[PDB]
């Protein structure tokens, strides 16, 4: 587990998280529809809900 | 001669994409004041009673 | 009479009254007294509300010493107060700035400009920040001149 | 073309086109662009008592007549750069404080490094450049990412030594 | 303050002068061998705390036994002092990066007063000594970055070890210099830190009693408010401070009591269900509820949820929160969130 306290000796801002998050197609037999984008491995990285 | 309003700087969530064009365009189709009477009569119940 | 009452407070009528003070901790404080020229209800007519401005908590305030009182209980309470924030370290910029060691403006920039020469001018100039009626680091200024002038090299 | 010739020190060619810029009619978003090149070309010559009364002028009126904070930010690093230029940075100290925690909160790179560097170059005008290597070395990684900072992030460099 | 100084040589040479027109002798080299026993520059013909021999001693009785001489003799201890303050001066900036800590400006001090017992020069009604100390006192706190950091690091050291005299002594020192780094702050955060882990160590694993915030709040009265109110120099009986660490004590209290409220609930219950109404008289505000129930669903999450837990005793802790947060909550919202 990283950890990250917030310094201000740091002044290396992200701007990826402010930049809005990607999405995917996927298409199902009826329609395609649209789903928010998950890194293929994200599904057993994700943060735990718990 | 120049009553300047102040801006309220206002400012948490990013979303995604789809949820934003999902949000304008369905958008696109006392308050104030209420806060403010919890604020002007506090410290007791007696307005939730009396209404 | 003075009548003290809260915030969202019916004041009564504007004409009757001759003179409204806001004082509280934090905010420094803003009295108006209203002359037989304008009165309150003109004051008020463009809008009931007053603004006030925020003091500052800034470091560059207080560069030596401190004029503020800086009361045990205030001080208390403002500690309490932060604990309930965090609780909810060198995260601030004035702390950074408080590492960096350039405190205290005068001295810093005096330090620089005795570098090095020391011309007349300059010295006469430098004489007369040491010899001011009243300032605020005035005894750290002397040491360093007579630093300077007559310290090792 | 103007701004080109700055770079590339055609003083002859600005002035004559400074000239121009007093009795033309331009349109705001030029007028800012001439009235911002008048300033940095004030400050190349040398002269700055009237760079210093004009930039503020500038400022103050791009903060009431339009509430730009574009431009009232790109106003306000020359004055940054003309009073540590003069060899009295300290007096901008309060000033650059004030928008590095301003523009921490909104997040935009370019507008931290940039005061990264006026803060590095106050620090090592004073006689302290010690903690400004110390300083530079852990943002050392996160500054190169601006192409038009380079060269004068590379500049500093090679002082520092 | 404002101190002058005319230069080493000027004054030496003023000094000779001036001793040479008023003894008519040749004191001069002994008067240069006293300048040599105060002067700290040299370390060899200073004192190096020695006691000075005959010789000196009899030479201050000389120096220390009509109006021209009087004046004279005035202005010969003006440039004695000038020449003191100067030698010191120059002595602490040859060491002021040698400083890291208050033991080291104690022992410097004691080093430039040792020859004040043997030669008095500082006159008793005016306390000048003291106004120089206090300005190099004041420039190292306000040029030695390292040493401020010391000093605060111990002086909690000291705070936390219950050192209280000589926590009284760098307070006071620290008063004298009136530096950039108050006493009050300093005062302030050991009083704060020492508080919390007071709590920390009293009111931790115990949930049975009653009023028992009380008992802490008199327990460390009892232990520490008098030499803490010494420590300040206000009155004892300083109402709105005891009530100040009076809301410290329960705002601590509803902190430990938050991170610990599964425990509390779950295990704790209902032998523990007193200090819930105890906690019903605390919590006002929607925050303190929202943060109670997220840390309270998060750890019966973490734990409860777990499919390896056999679901009678899962449905059995539950049912014992459902009961527990119901007394504490009478509204009952938090069940709802919890349910949901």
């Amino acid at each position: 587990p990283l950890r990250y306290e917030p310094n201000n000796r740091d002044f290396a801002c992200n701007i990826i998280d402010d930049l809005p998050k990607l999405i995917r197609f996927v298409k199902d037999s009826k329609r395609i529809n649209i789903v928010p984008y998950t890194q293929p491995n994200s599904l057993w990285r994700g943060p735990d809900e718990d | 001669c120049k009553v300047p309003l102040a801006k309220n700087r206002s400012s948490k969530k990013p979303s995604d994409i789809y949820s934003i064009l999902s949000e304008i365009v369905k958008s696109a189709s006392g308050r104030s004041l209420k806060l403010n009477a919890g604020l002007i009569f506090s410290e007791d119940k007696r307005f939730t009673h009396v209404v | 009479v003075i009548r003290e009452i809260s915030t969202p407070c019916l004041l009564p009528d504007f004409s009757k009254i001759k003179s409204i003070r806001v004082k509280m901790h934090g905010y420094f404080p803003l009295e108006v007294n209203f002359t037989k020229d304008y009165s309150a209800s003109d004051f008020f007519s463009g809008g009931t509300i007053i603004y006030i401005q925020r003091k500052s908590e800034s470091v560059f305030e207080n560069k030596a010493s401190f004029r503020n009182v800086e009361d045990i209980h205030v001080a208390l309470k403002r500690k309490a107060a932060e604990s309930k924030n965090y609780s909810r370290g060198n995260t601030t910029s004035s702390q950074l700035v408080e590492s960096l060691g350039i405190q205290d403006l005068t001295m810093v920039e005096l330090d620089t400009l005795l570098s090095a020469a020391l011309t007349d001018s300059e010295s006469y100039n430098l004489g007369l920040l040491c010899s001011d009626k009243n300032s605020g680091d005035i005894l750290d200024c002397q040491l360093e001149l007579w630093y300077k002038s007559f310290g090792p090299h | 073309v103007a701004f080109k010739a700055l770079e590339e020190d055609d003083f002859l060619k600005v002035k004559q086109y400074l000239l121009k810029s007093e009795s033309l009619e331009l349109d705001y978003d030029q007028k800012i662009n001439l009235k911002y090149l008048r300033v940095k070309y004030l400050v190349k010559i040398g002269d700055y008592d009237l760079s210093m009364r004009l930039i503020n002028q500038y400022v103050k009126e791009c903060c009431e007549e339009v509430a730009d904070s574009n431009w009232r930010f790109k106003f306000e690093i020359e004055s940054i750069n003309v009073l540590l230029l003069s060899d009295v940075g300290i007096r901008s100290l309060p000033k650059i404080i004030k928008l590095i925690d301003e523009y921490k909160e909104i997040g935009n790179p370019l507008r931290c490094v940039i005061l990264l560097l006026k803060l590095c170059e106050v620090l090592i005008q004073v006689g302290k450049s010690m903690e400004a290597e110390c300083l530079i070395s852990c943002n050392l990684s996160t500054i190169l990412e601006f192409p038009f900072v380079r060269k004068k992030t590379d500049e500093l460099l090679e002082s520092l030594s | 303050q404002i101190t002058p100084t005319r230069d080493l040589k000027v004054i030496t040479d003023e000094l000779q002068t001036l001793s040479s027109y008023i003894f008519h002798t040749n004191i001069v080299d002994d008067l240069n061998s006293l300048l040599t026993w105060m002067s700290p520059n040299d370390a060899k013909s200073n004192h190096q705390l020695r006691p000075p021999s005959l010789r000196i001693k009899n030479i201050i009785k000389v120096l220390f036994p009509g109006n021209t001489n009087k004046e004279l003799q005035l202005q010969l201890f003006s440039t004695l002092k000038e020449f003191y303050i100067f030698q010191v001066r120059y002595h602490f900036f040859l060491h002021f990066n040698n400083i890291n800590y208050l033991k080291d400006i104690q022992r410097w001090e004691n080093y430039y007063e040792f020859p004040l017992r043997y030669v008095p020069i500082f006159d008793v009604n005016v306390n000048d000594w003291a106004l120089e100390l206090n300005s190099l006192r004041h420039y190292l706190l306000n040029r030695n970055i390292k040493f401020k950091n010391n000093l605060r690091t111990r002086l909690d050291k000291l705070i936390m070890d219950d050192d209280f005299d000589l926590a009284d002594n760098l307070i006071q020192w620290l008063k004298s210099a009136n530096g950039s780094l108050s006493s009050t702050e300093l005062i302030v955060n050991a009083l704060y830190s020492k508080i919390n882990k007071f709590c920390e160590d009293n009111m931790s694993r115990v949930w049975n009693k009653r009023f028992m915030i009380m008992e802490t709040f008199n327990k460390f009265i009892n232990q520490y408010w008098s030499q803490f109110s010494k420590l300040v120099g206000c009155p004892e009986d300083d109402h709105e401070l005891t009530t100040t660490v009076f809301n410290c004590f329960e705002s601590n209290f509803l902190r430990i009591r938050t991170n610990e409220i599964f425990d509390i609930c779950v295990l704790a219950y209902p032998d523990s269900k007193v200090t819930l109404l105890e906690l019903r008289k605390i919590m006002k505000d929607f925050k303190d509820y929202t943060n109670i129930v997220t840390t309270f669903l998060s750890d019966f999450k973490k734990y409860i949820l777990n499919p390896s837990v056999t679901t009678v005793d899962a449905l059995l802790r539950y049912v014992k929160t459902i009961k527990a947060f119901l007394v504490l909550d009478p509204t009952g919202r938090c069940l709802h969130s919890i349910t949901t």
